[PDB]
DNA sequence: GAACCTTCGAGGAAG
DNA sequence: CTTCCTCGAAGGTTC
């Protein structure tokens, strides 16, 4: 699942988010098992 | 509210009513939602007012935000999540929008999906995010800046225009029956007339006649009550305010219509460079009264002739 | 005090201050606020006193502030904050605003809401009726969708003699100075229009009164105080009677450029050109043309000379 | 010392000096500080001297500062905060200040008073900081780039002239007490009269004449040492400097007086045009050497008798 | 060393150096520093050279920068808190300085202070920074663009001139001996007689002949081989380029010496209109081949001998 | 996709695509990268969909940017470094990119190396990167504005002209095939008469007369169909818009029709003078509905008798 | 690789070659760098190759950069000081360079040293360099273009003047020896002749030219294959390029064949004033297809029996 | 009518 | 984003 988090992480970095703001978004996410598209698309819904 | 809701009630621009009508409902006639729109033209015109007709009219929820309020791509990806099957996007001043936002927007548009890639490209991966359909609605009032990827990905283009007297005299009537005053349709005309073409510009005008026509008279607005408040503010018949008139006939007067630079008739009105040149000058120079020339500004034979002076080349 | 509190006390000024009480009174009747106000046109023609008195007059509690202060949308969110319905919020020098700032006062105006982002998230404000009031001598400067929004626009313009006239003998009440009326007109004359000018000469010769005189101005004591601070009667300084008398003697009345003429008084060419020629050219003392300018047959039969063609 | 202290002191400025006097009386018996003020005019006339002088005569302390150390708001705002009843302020070179910063003096010298923006968050705040009575004094030579309506707020205006030759040799006088030289009465005016009417000349001109003085001579100053120093630094007798006398020769002697172009005349003298109409014109044409018409420069029957030609 | 380190080695310019050396006489009985020095005038004939010199004869360190190199105040006020008593502060090219900065210097020079800000920013006030006893030396090619105030601040002021053959066959010499190459005196001259009057320049030319003398020559620079050196260099007896006999030259044979219009003679060159007016003209004038009338330039009869034409 | 991948897909532009046939094929006999190519003209003419053609003929991948994508020096870099061989760079409106990006393309394209400066304060080294051989292709509508020294790195050249009706009547026919719409012979051949030479603007009007159709017929365009959709667009019988049809009234009922400056023009009418010279200017010349003249354009009695107004 | 390496590989410029290897070899007898070189004339002639066989025939590195590489102090700092002993600078386009870094370089080029600021806030100080000998190479347009300081400073200036036929001819034949390919007298006649006397168009041409002869022919170079191969490009039969058949044919038919200025022409051709002044009018002046005259240019009858209209 | 000189006005680039 | 300034135009005089 390391993956998956870290690519959502990562994902989420890309789009322009602070590695640590970025990491506590996706950190934030209950459900760590979610695949890496549910993680980002809850991540950057969260953000709004 | 003093918006129209519907097509029913936006009065004038026939042209992009028209068309915009036609494509809706063949969109609508297919499980398809409308094409990326622009719209164009000066402010003041309605552009805002459209945006949210053409959601009413699509009958879908609508997102608003400007351009200036977007910083970073997660916010326009983030606001595109919460967007639903056929939700409008309107996003103001969109030739604002910071350029590396610009280069993601594209993406978006034509797929309706975003691809992340990583890696130093020895080892690399991409991530997917599906969005679903929807319509991006941009105005703009500066279509030049736009640059060509993005105006190519925009299919449909609308051209706003100033309103003529007949429909413009329409909005200052249904204006007036918002408040509890009624206007003769002489008197609405003499206020359209001088509404500049605007809207906004015939609003505000109607305010002011209000109050003088509630307090120097019974109430009414009646073409007699109309000439003496059109006389206590110095709105000409042309819309020429009073610093307006003093321009053209210190030109007229003094330099025999020019050439004259901007400092030297700027002193003269006792006014500062940067009001001339952005508050008055604009207006005169649609009008066709004065012309810009390497030498300075002249006046033409349009204003001789409002202004009563006699003229020769 | 010298600041006027009502427009009974209000001097002057016949088309903004009537067109104001029209719309004051009218708001009143409807339990309305005021449009807003955009107050501009020269320095010291009564803007900011014209400001205190709208409050007055509406019997509300005037919120104020400056540009120069409100450097971040932050601060203006939390000045914004603060109001009460049928507050007005007064904004001088509003032409230096940061753009950042401008662009929150567009939807604050016109849809009375306001969108700031502030663990980041959106908080969404809605502000309750209230009246903007702006003073500017740079009302170009300001963007076109703000000038747009404002209801009222109010243009100063110059005083006449009879109302510099009566504004001096208010002022003399204050220092409870004595000043007959034909002294009081010499002071006028000299005021070039400007209500701060007529102050600032009658503090400058009740000094003389006090030092050279028995403490009373009169129609003697006033012809020595100008005379000393040598303020021409048509209120011509020593260096403005200068460019004249050197325009007329030296160059035949002109065409001069602003080059040579600077050069010869000895002025620096930034201040003949923004500190002295104003004043010369709208009493029509000096013209501008294309080759330079000249001395008009007002100039000569001011200064004493026989004129020429 | 070298900078006079007092009006009693003060030599010259007739017209300013006598306004000061009765302003700064009539403040005095009123018990109040003195209205604003502004000295202006051209380099090295007195402008400095007459703000040290006025805090001597109002009797206060001077805090001193100038325009190039004032960059941003919170600088002038630490300042103003600093002053106590009755203080004065001196601001040299008042108009490099940034024009943002020019607006907030606009309340403080009217009102006296500035407002603030304080706390952060929901606890930022605007607030009235309430300003003493003071008086600010500023000292520039360019008063146009000022704004107008800061101008208009300073309550006195003082315009600084140029000398006379009476003035000049007491000022001389006056210098050559405070360094230990003798000098007679007839070599102080010689100097005084090519000191072209500013007072930091006529200084100039005393130090490089004590130098040669005290090398080429027996360390006094006489007509007979005068001379030979002034003979020296080749000042002529009407100030002319040597380059002042070469533009006059040639245009004289290949012109035949003009009209010439001030390009055509700056090739000649091997100068370029920007140093001959900053540096040199300046002074021939405010004392009538030469004129400026549209056809170009001219000499003045004043100029050919200077030189020595006819003036045919 | 080229540059040279003493007076008794500054050949020429004897009225600036005449006057130096009184002034630094003078400045050592006293046991004071030495009044701020400006030096100005054409390129190349040895301002910055005469600074150095006089660092030496003073008998000081000399601290050195550039007007370029002060980019804003802060590094002004760097340098000056280096200074130590006595010594000599050296700005080359002092005219590029802006005007932020160069309005700093009006106190400096005059009082030995400056205005500072200083504080956490939270508490923060004006302090005065006490300045020891300095000397400021400025070296510039237009005076023109320093302000009034700050020329008027300098006490001494050197003017430099064009060299004479007599002088300039003397720094001709000496360079060759710096290189080790042998001369004959009448070669001397004719270097001399080409250089435009400006060291730099005959210092260019003899390296060039140098170079040529041994490689095709008995490495001595006889007047048989100066004369076929300077002939590849294609620099006529009287310094003229091609350009320049191609200018007289036009218009003797197509004008029969004039008057012409500078943009007619321009056409009929091939060279641009203003580059003709600044790089070629200037030179030509001051020499008296050209001279220019109200009607146009005319060709001297100077030209006439020069070209071998017949003069009417 | 509705762009053609290879050259027997892409209709016309016969010399174009004439010319770079024999180089594509050549580089392969020889095993060798393309030389650079530079493709210019207006806008919408298929210059980006040649590139990938190039690309697909020669067999490599092909890589995207744009000049106002590119903003320093390290941008360039990245990209550059991140290219395998033969590999095919394409940067779209390459005259904007800034004077300092340029510098890196220099040396990229002239010996496929680059020296980049890397580090400050004490850190001051340069890196030597060797790039792999690869071809850089550039588009832009202005070709008179790239930078000189630039333009000629390019090897090949190609400009791009206005298709012809037998050309856009076939491409109209593929278009509505992909969208798999009917279309007759005629009325495909009236969008191609109007759609103002350029395949972008026949691909735009197809979709919306699609819209029509579907709503104002059974969704076959026919000829009589296709004008009434038309009308509606505001698109006139020659292919003018409706800033087309503003700027030549505009010239006539204010200006009588000229002659008027690009400038004067574009302030009346909200438009750029970029965008009327880029787009509108170039076709309206060819098509003769306007001429230049020593004071500008003026409008033709074609234009004239065009939009219904009487000739001079 | 193409770019010759030696002297001896450098066809003409014979003038240039010969003073160069004077100075080179004098310079290689003492151990010391040669004196900065100037080289200036029309672009592309092969002044950047000559900095390369200086470089080689001195045994040194060589390092380039370009004028508008240069924004700041600092970027000429840095590479100044990654300069080993002896290294030759190349600064392409040195006129465009801006005027607060070109002062910069006077002191580097007249002693090797540089005075610069370094660190920040209390760190801030002025720092002494000490350059390594060095020469720098300049390459300009025109010697009118620098400013009179700077090019004083240059100790050797270099003309360089377009290839007569015999030249290129011989240019042509080595480049296409280089290649393994066969080209015929006749062939690499005719195309010289076509190659606007540039060398950079000789080596382009010939390129093309080779990839028409491999697939259109049997890989040999023919006059009959180059007529085919340019006449398939826009070479003119007398190598006028596009752009200058453009200029031709629009001031015969827009202007009637002038009086025009240059800079009224340009922005009807939509070109940079730059490249026609530069690039395109010096070929047609030194050809007689353009006349210059007071008023402007004109067009020659050559020009149109060129373009076959009638010289009415 | 060819040539010089002064003056103003609007751009644009260097802070 | 602003000041500074330079480039282009044109009015007037003289031979
Ligand atoms: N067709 C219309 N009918 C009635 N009112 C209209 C119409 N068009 C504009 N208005 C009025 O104009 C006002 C302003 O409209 P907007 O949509 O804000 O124009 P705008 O183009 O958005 O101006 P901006 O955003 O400042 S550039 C509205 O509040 C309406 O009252
Ligand atoms: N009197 C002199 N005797 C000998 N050499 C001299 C003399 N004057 C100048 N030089 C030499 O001339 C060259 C240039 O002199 P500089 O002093 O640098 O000129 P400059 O005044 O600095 O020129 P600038 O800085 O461009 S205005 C140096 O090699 C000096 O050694
Ligand atoms: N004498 C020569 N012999 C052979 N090839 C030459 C010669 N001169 C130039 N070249 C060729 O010219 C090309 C390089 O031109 P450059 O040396 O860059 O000229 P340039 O002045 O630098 O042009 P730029 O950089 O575009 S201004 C190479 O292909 C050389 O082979
Ligand atoms: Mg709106
Ligand atoms: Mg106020
Ligand atoms: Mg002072
Ligand atoms: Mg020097
Ligand atoms: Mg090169």
């Amino acid at each position: 699942s390391e993956d998956a988090e870290q690519e959502a992480v990562a994902a989420l970095v890309a789009l322009g988010y602070k590695p640590q703001e970025a990491s506590r978004m996706v950190s934030k996410i209950a459900r760590p098992d979610a695949s890496s598209e549910t993680l980002i698309r809850d991540a950057l819904r969260a953000a709004l | 509210t003093l918006r129209p809701q519907y097509f029913k009630e936006y009065i004038g621009q026939d042209k992009v009513k028209d068309q915009l009508k036609i494509f809706i409902e063949a969109a609508k006639l297919r499980d398809e939602a409308l094409d990326h729109t622009l719209l164009f033209g000066p402010p003041g015109l309605g552009k805002t007012t459209m945006a949210f007709v053409i959601a009413n009219e699509m009958g879908v929820n609508l997102k608003q935000t400007s351009g200036p309020a977007i910083e970073k791509a997660g916010d326009l990806v983030a606001i595109l999540n919460d967007l639903e099957p056929g939700d409008i996007l309107f996003i103001d001043e969109i030739h604002r929008m910071p350029m590396a936002v610009e280069e993601v927007l594209y993406s978006a548009m034509e797929d309706y999906y975003i691809d992340i890639m990583i890696g130093a490209g020895e080892t690399s991966r991409s991530v997917h995010l599906d969005l679903p359909p929807f319509t991006l609605v941009g105005a703009t009032t500066r279509a030049g800046m736009l640059s060509n990827p993005l105006r190519a990905r925009f299919g449909i283009n609308g051209h706003m225009e100033y309103y003529e007297l007949p429909d413009l005299t329409e909005i200052v009537e249904r204006t007036s029956e918002i408040f509890e005053m009624t206007i003769t349709p002489e008197a609405a005309l003499e206020l359209a007339r001088r509404s500049r073409g605007t809207p906004r510009i015939a609003n505000r005008l109607l305010k002011r006649v209000r109050d003088y026509a509630q307090i120097m008279g019974d109430g009414v607005i009646d073409d007699k009550i109309a000439d003496q408040a059109l006389t206590m503010l110095d709105v000409d018949h042309e819309g020429l305010d009073y610093v307006d008139q003093k321009i053209l006939r210190t030109m007229i007067e003094m330099y025999g219509g020019g050439p004259v630079g901007l400092g030297t008739l700027s002193v003269n009105i006792a006014e500062e460079r940067e009001t001339v040149e952005d508050m008055y000058e604009p207006y005169l120079i649609q009008k066709g009264f004065i012309m810009r020339t390497r030498t300075g500004r002249v006046a033409t034979a349009k204003a001789y002739e409002h202004m009563g002076y006699d003229y020769t080349r």
